[PDB]
RNA sequence: AACGCAGCGAAUUGCGAUAUGUAUUGUGAAUUGCAGAUUUUCGUGAAUCAUCAAAUCUUUGAACGCACAUUGCGCCCUCUGGUAUUCCAGGGGGCAUGCCUGUUUGAGCGUCAUU
RNA sequence: GUUUCAAAGGCCUAAUUUUCUAGGCCACCAUCGAAAGGGAAUCCGGUUAAUAUUCCGGAACCUGGAUAUGGAUUCUUCAC
RNA sequence: UUGACCUCAAAUCAGGUAGGAAUACCCGCUGAACUUAAGCAUAUCAAUAAGCGGAGGAAAAGAAACCAACCGGGAUUGCCUUAGUAACGGCGAGUGAAGCGGCAAAAGCUCAAAUUUGAAAUCUGGCGUCUUCGACGUCCGAGUUGUAAUUUGAAGAAG
């Protein structure tokens, strides 16, 4: 809402990089049953805070 | 400030207050000419300083080794006598002669009943001003009591 | 006996003697060494295709400067490192959360020559 | 043996000596806070027979406190239930004025730990009582086997648990038939008696 | 890369140097980080550099107390951690202290062997 | 509790700018999805190993200089810069409350002796 | 409850020219509360795929530090 | 004019100590109603749930101001019995112990109140030195309005 604090700032810097998809070299991991991200976020469906 | 207020107004409570009779008697004190003569005396038979105390024990450890001798060796010592559960059982027992009493203890119930008590024995006393002054001469900074039993001819 | 004079109505605290402290053991037994080096200020050239547009035209080098570092301590980590005497600092927090310092050098100095110096152009 | 002229002179209460030193001291007491620190003990010969000695790390805290009855704190004397329950003002606190007096200067003075209290002087308003205390960290205490027992951890907060003298009262812990529901633990007891034990062969 | 033991015979100004030498290292390797995709050279550097802060810090840590043995009272941190509970006990000197009264008990009268 | 740290990780698992860990001890050659080394491979030594007694431990929180929808605003000692006991910045160390034991300054015709 | 039936302090000049000591005056009193109230001082032109009264060019202004040149003032003086 | 004493203060004085967490069990305070009585008000659920304070590996209790009426037992704690009994209760519904007896385990003790009075004999801190959970020596302070030794009712003290 441009005129921001700082504490709300640093919680929004870590949504930008915790929304990111699968990488794919973790996929061919020995055991592994991960497939896709579950705990991924879109601005429209689901809200933050 | 308030400490200051309650001090003077306790000196006017109990003043204007009818006090009875066994508390009304400390206000009879020793009077400035008698009392000097008094502590000029019991300043002789006081007791010894630490490290007069020091100067005696050397003196008992070369006897005892060389020579072997308790009871008689370092004299006899003539000294004024303190302490006010001491001090009641010389004069329970009629060996005080003369009894010095504070005029300004805490609680008064703590010496209050020493008047009754040297009527009975027959014994003299003396109630006299400054607990400080006692202690003066005897070490201490409050005394409260002191005493006479033995003195020199 | 004769009482102290005394003009006002009030009475307040006398002052006394507050003695200073002089302890028996250090509570810290190690002092310790410098939190915010040179080195942990100023971390890494920037290198995107932005900056080297600014660095050939404006003379200017930008850094990815380190969180808890004011434009005084930029200066002093810029003049130490490379031995440049710097004009001017201009700072920015990015929204991933990591501090840009955009610093510009005098006429002296060519922001160029320094930049292939340091590695990247 | 001066100790004890104080302990047969102290019960002559309703004496011409006594109720002038009575009503002199209990007017000084009101004008000093609640709780504050005394110098030295008023009675010196009570003091001593609770355990008291006149040396570095005893020391000794008066207190003042409320007389009568507790009331019900519900609002409007409204208790919402049946008429057994309706009784507000002639309802009473189960522990004694002196433990409440005990608990208080606990709770300012954390530290210290307490051993026993004695009665100074009441009126209508209040009573008054002095506690005594003993430092555990103290190096005096410590060394020293007689009063050592005091500084274990398990001695943490008598008062408030009910181990003081006033406090064994209170709970009700005497030998006798007259203390049956109450004698090693009213609780205690009750949890045992209802309660249905079942062995592997019945 | 480095050896810790090979940096304990050295004196107080050389490991200065030795960690300012390997600082500049880590610089240049974080240039080459992003002119290059890959480069597991700069894990090797760092935890050198973790190597003689460790061993600085406790040359400085055994100099307070070369000091301060001998004396009472130390830094909180220089003493024995343990625990709370046991820190705030009595020692084994005291309650072992018993008084005079029962130590002529135990004297006189002690738990004595016997059998059948 | 927040925010960070892996050559390539979003989560989980570990750790705190010494950041998937450092030192110390034991075992004796791995780790492995793909790289890359290091040759350390008859060794004072591989390892996401076991072990754990020396250290580091961001910002907080009983949370402690005063505040706290603020990365807000001060004060003292100390070394280094800019001409500097007083102004500006930088590196380091400190300043909460109640209660106890002692130390040093004190307040009160509360009260004692001496000029 | 927030100024009370509290012993509630912080502001200036020398002394001393070790930089620590002396002068003094004055006194019912924390701290939080407004990104529309109060409030020290910046405008024009240019430039980016996406920023600007915040970068570049050119012209100003305030607050806090230091300080020396010119001018003014001075035989009765702090201007006519 | 100078120095004491008693009460009360101040300091970023020297050194210590208290808070929160977890809460199955343990020690206290506080305290309901649904329900049962075929209704409902004493009663019952219950001296219980929720709420508040405080501990430890255990806690509490404990060396008789006891139980008995026998040819007398002998600190506390728990298990089996006593007993669904003696009592309580709109004597309705319902509630309800303890002594002896047999076992598990057993351990006893300390102050105050007397004068060391031919010697405050006692203790904290400071400074120094050692074999450093301490010991020795020395200097102020605490304290005679009572700190050591001596004695605790089973006794015990002075000759």
């Amino acid at each position: 809402a441009a005129q921001k604090s700082f504490r709300i700032k640093q919680k929004m810097a870590k949504a930008k990089k915790q929304n990111r998809p699968l990488p794919q070299w973790i996929r061919l991991r020995t055991n592994n049953t991960i497939r896709y991200n579950a705990k991924r976020r879109n601005w429209r469906r689901t809200k933050m805070n | 400030p308030e400490y200051v207020r309650l001090q003077r107004q306790k000196k006017i409570l109990s003043i204007r207050l009818k006090v009875p009779p066994s508390i009304a008697q400390f206000q009879n004190t020793l009077d400035r000419n008698t009392a000097a003569e008094t502590f000029k005396l019991l300043k002789k038979y006081s007791p010894e300083t630490a490290a007069e105390k020091k100067e005696r024990l050397t003196k008992e450890a070369a006897a005892i080794a060389e020579g072997k001798t308790k009871q008689e060796a370092s004299p006899k010592p003539y000294v004024v006598k303190y302490g006010l559960n001491h001090v009641v059982s010389l004069i329970e027992n009629k060996k005080a002669k003369l009894v010095l009493i504070a005029n300004d203890v805490d609680p008064i119930e703590l010496v209050i009943f020493l008047p009754a008590l040297c009527k009975k024995m027959g014994v003299p006393y003396a109630i006299v001003k400054g607990k400080a002054r006692l202690g003066t001469l005897v070490n201490q900074k409050t005394s409260a009591v002191a005493a006479l039993t033995e003195v020199r001819e | 006996k004769a009482l102290k004079v005394r003009t006002s109505a009030s009475f307040r605290l006398p002052k006394t003697l507050k003695l200073a402290r002089s302890p028996k053991y250090a509570t810290k037994a190690v002092p310790h060494y410098n939190r915010l080096d040179s080195y942990k200020v100023i971390e890494q050239p920037i290198t995107s295709e932005t900056a080297m547009k600014k660095v050939e035209d404006g003379n200017t080098l930008v850094f990815k400067v380190s969180l808890k570092a004011n434009k005084y301590q930029i200066k002093k980590a810029v003049k130490e490192l490379y031995e440049v005497d710097v004009l001017s600092v201009n700072t920015l927090v990015r929204p991933n959360g990591t501090k840009k310092a955009y610093v510009r050098l005098t006429a002296d100095f060519d922001a160029l020559d320094i930049a292939n110096r340091i590695g990247y152009i | 043996g001066a100790y004890k002229y104080l302990e047969e002179l102290q019960r002559k209460k309703q004496s011409d000596v006594l109720r002038f030193l009575q009503r002199v001291r209990v007017w000084e007491y009101r004008q000093k806070n609640v709780i504050h620190r005394a110098s030295r003990p008023t009675r010196p010969d009570k003091a001593r027979r609770l355990g008291y000695k006149a040396k570095q790390g005893f020391v000794i805290y008066r207190v003042r406190v409320r007389r009568g009855n507790r009331k019900r704190p519900v609002s409007k004397g409204a208790t919402y239930g049946k008429p057994t329950n309706q009784g507000v003002n002639q309802l009473k606190y189960q522990r004694s004025l002196r433990a409440t007096a005990e608990e208080r200067v606990g709770r300012r003075a954390a530290n210290l730990r307490v051993l026993n209290s004695y009665w100074i002087n009441q009126d209508s308003t209040y009573k008054y009582f002095e506690v005594i205390l003993v430092d555990p960290s103290h190096k005096a205490i410590r060394r020293d086997a007689k009063y050592n027992w005091i500084c274990n951890p398990v001695h943490k907060h008598r008062e408030a648990r009910g181990l003081t003298a006033t406090g064994k009262k209170s709970r009700g812990i005497n030998k006798g038939h007259k203390f049956h529901n109450t004698q090693a633990g009213r609780r205690k007891t009750w949890k045992r008696q209802n309660t249905l034990s079942l062995w592997r062969y019945r | 890369g480095i050896k810790a033991y090979e940096l304990r015979t050295k004196s107080k100004d050389q490991l200065e140097q030795q960690l300012v030498e390997l600082k500049k290292e880590l610089a240049e390797l974080k240039v080459q980080k992003l002119s290059r995709p890959s480069l597991p050279k700069i894990n090797t550097v760092r935890k050198n550099i973790a190597r003689v802060l460790t061993v600085i810090s406790q040359n400085q840590r055994q100099a307070v107390r070369e000091l301060y043995k001998g004396k009472k009272y130390q830094p909180k941190d220089l003493r024995a951690k343990k625990t709370r509970a046991l820190r705030r006990a009595l020692t084994k000197f005291e309650a072992s202290q018993v008084t005079e009264k029962q130590r002529k008990k135990q004297i006189a009268f002690p738990q004595r062997k016997y059998a059948i």
